[PDB]
């Protein structure tokens, strides 16, 4: 463009592919299996297992050959039950967990 | 650094190429080009005189009050002139006209009562027949030969609308009995610069012989030729601008097309009027 | 410095440029700390340039130089041979090898030589560019002279309804090397400076070019008018003035008759 020597040239350039929907599906399968992975690393210390056993049955098998345009438009709020099921086990542990650990009956008990 | 010995003739060039009434006022602003009057004073004090000397620069002794011109007949070098009427030696200085210590010298002083008649009848139609047109006679009897020697200046220096004009010349009656000659040359120097350059300068210079009779007929003979010759040519530079509509502009810049009435510019554009047919 | 900015202003106001050169040697010899942008306010003259690749008489100017390097526009390129041929609109340079076409012609029927050469570019929205004619004295006459035309075209080139703008910026250098029997040793001359300004709702039959070429050529004639009679007529005025060929004794009592006429107007106003 520069060695080309013509005129005052206008010329901006745009870049934009077309796997970047795709990336976007792609994205959310990162978070999830990521959370996930955080997921069976966290229940052990009972529930809570089986429950995000089966949230992430019902959330990763409905896949879909993981196509974006369901992916978004259907999976989203599939995602969004994901994050129900993991909100409620989550907000669940803070809460009970709060009140008996805040309850320790001295620094070795504590421990 | 560069050598300063070059700005002598830096300033030496432009003093003397500095037309009349353009010379002290931008002298000084060369001045402040240089910052130094030591400096400027190097070679400015020739320049001075030599300036002088040659633009015919008015001055005026008290004593006699014939606003006398600056020239070399009655120059002595150490800023000291003489009368060219009655060779009073007094100093003159050149930045102004402080004149002191009049000396009346000694010479043959023959010519000098020939050029008194002389420049009276002449000075006496410069003065009755030109505004600042005024004129000086010196006299000198070098190589055995008088010399009757006419320095005129005239100008008018208002540059309120940037505008300057000086007129000089000398013409010298060679006294050489029995045949004299009329020797002369011209002077022009006129400029404008109120958005526009203009810088006048043109001359003549010629030179007749005729025998001696004695002063009046010589006087009036002299004066008369180049009275003559000066109106004569002043009507030929009227007629130079006359000869600049027409010749000039036209040689140069002309007026009119090859139609010698207009131009299409968009026949110009296209059409190719013709230009393969012969 | 800037005390000697206005005396050297002053100083070429009124040094005589026919040794622009060699007055502008003086001036870098006298202040060389200001040597910065001496033609920037110094008028230089004009310089003849040939091409070889082609072959044809072009022009040397400011715009057309890149540091150096002339542009020929004959073959749009920089002289001494450079690699940083920064050229312009490729259609906007046939069009200025058509306007000087054209201008070249309009010397040839004004003038019969010298060179036309109009150094322009491409701006944001318009542009500008040099109208540049060199035409000296000459040797067919003996009075001759240096005719420089150094014009600037600057075009506010609008977009909106197909309009744009001109403005004229003039200066043409000639001397009057008349030096004739009848004229002795006259010689006269100079330059002028003048500007004007168009807002034009430019078509296709009448570009840009032709707006130039037309103003200019009032622009020329307005100049022409101006030295033939102001400032011939004003020499004269200071000739006859200082030196008069007019016997008084008369024109007083004349006058003296004339201004008894006036009181006789009064005498009845």
């Amino acid at each position: 463009v520069k060695r080309k020597r013509e005129e005052n040239l206008k010329m901006v350039w745009r870049i934009n592919p077309a796997h970047r929907k795709l990336q976007a599906r792609l994205d959310q399968m990162r978070k999830f299996r990521r959370q996930h992975e955080q997921l069976r690393a966290v229940i052990v210390r009972a529930n809570a297992i089986e429950e995000v056993n089966l949230a992430y049955e019902n959330v990763k098998e409905v896949d879909g050959l993981d196509v974006s345009k369901e992916g978004t438009e259907a999976w989203e709020a599939a995602m969004k039950r994901y994050d129900e099921r993991i909100d409620r086990v989550e907000t669940r542990i803070t809460a009970r967990l709060r009140d008996q650990l805040g309850t320790a009956k001295n620094a070795n008990e504590m421990f | 650094r560069v050598s300063d010995e070059e700005k002598v003739r830096i300033a030496a060039k432009f003093i003397t190429h500095a037309p009349p009434g353009e010379f002290n006022e931008v002298f000084n602003d060369v001045r402040l080009l240089l910052n130094n009057d030591n400096l400027l004073r190097e070679g400015a004090a020739h320049a001075f005189a030599q300036y002088n000397m040659d633009q015919f620069t008015p001055v005026k002794i008290e004593g006699y009050e014939d606003q006398v011109l600056i020239t070399e007949h009655g120059d002595l070098g150490n800023s000291r002139f003489l009368d060219p009427r009655n060779k009073i030696s007094f100093k003159f200085d050149h930045l102004r006209k402080e004149a002191s210590d009049p000396q009346p010298e000694e010479v043959d002083g023959s010519l000098k009562s020939w050029r008194e008649s002389c420049d009276s009848a002449l000075r006496a139609y410069v003065k009755d027949h030109y505004s600042n047109g005024f004129c000086t006679v010196y006299a000198k009897n070098i190589d055995g030969q008088q010399t009757i020697i006419a320095c005129i200046e005239s100008h008018q220096f208002q540059p309120k609308n940037f505008w300057n004009g000086r007129w000089r010349s000398e013409w010298k009656f060679t006294i050489t009995p029995p045949t004299a000659q009329v020797v002369g040359v011209l002077k022009i120097q006129v400029h404008y610069y109120e958005d526009g350059n203009v810088q006048l300068v043109s001359h003549k210079d010629v030179q007749d012989s005729v025998t001696v009779s004695n002063e009046a007929q010589t006087a009036k003979e002299f004066i008369k030729i180049i009275e003559h010759a000066e109106n004569e040519y002043q009507t030929a530079i009227s007629e130079n601008y006359q000869t600049m509509s027409d010749t000039t502009f036209k040689a140069l810049r002309r007026q009119l097309p090859v139609t010698r009435t207009k131009i299409d510019w968009n026949k110009i554009l296209s059409y190719k009027i013709g230009k393969e047919m012969q | 410095s800037d005390q000697q900015l206005d005396c050297a202003l002053d100083l070429m106001r009124r040094l005589p440029p026919q040794q622009i050169e060699k007055n502008l040697s003086d001036l870098i010899d006298l202040v060389p700390s200001l040597c910065e942008d001496l033609l920037s306010s110094v008028d230089q003259p004009l310089k003849i340039a040939r091409d070889k690749v082609v072959g044809k008489d072009y022009l040397l100017c400011d715009y057309n130089r890149d540091g150096d390097s002339y542009r020929s526009p004959w073959s749009n390129k920089y002289d001494p041979p450079l690699e940083d041929g920064a050229m312009p609109s490729a259609r906007l340079r046939k069009l200025e090898v058509e306007a000087n076409n054209a201008f070249d012609q309009y010397r040839d029927l004004y003038f019969e030589g010298g060179v036309s050469s109009v150094y322009l570019w491409d701006l944001d929205h318009g542009f500008a560019g040099v109208i540049l004619i060199k035409k000296a004295g000459d040797g067919s006459k003996k009075i001759k002279g240096c005719w420089d035309s150094i014009h600037v075209v600057e075009v506010q080139e609008k977009s909106s309804g197909r309009t744009a703008h001109y403005k004229l910026t003039s200066t043409v250098m000639l001397w009057l090397q008349t030096n004739k029997s009848g004229s002795g040793t006259m010689n006269l001359g100079g330059s002028l400076t003048r500007q004007m300004e168009k807002d034009e709702t430019v078509s296709d039959c009448s570009p840009h070019i032709a707006n130039i070429g037309r103003l200019v050529e009032d622009m020329e004639n307005k100049i022409r008018s101006t030295l033939n009679e102001i400032y011939f007529g004003k020499t004269k005025d200071i000739v006859n003035g200082l030196r008069s060929v007019q016997t008084f004794a008369d024109k007083s009592k004349q006058e003296a008759l004339k201004n008894d006429l006036v009181e006789a107007l009064k005498r009845k106003q």
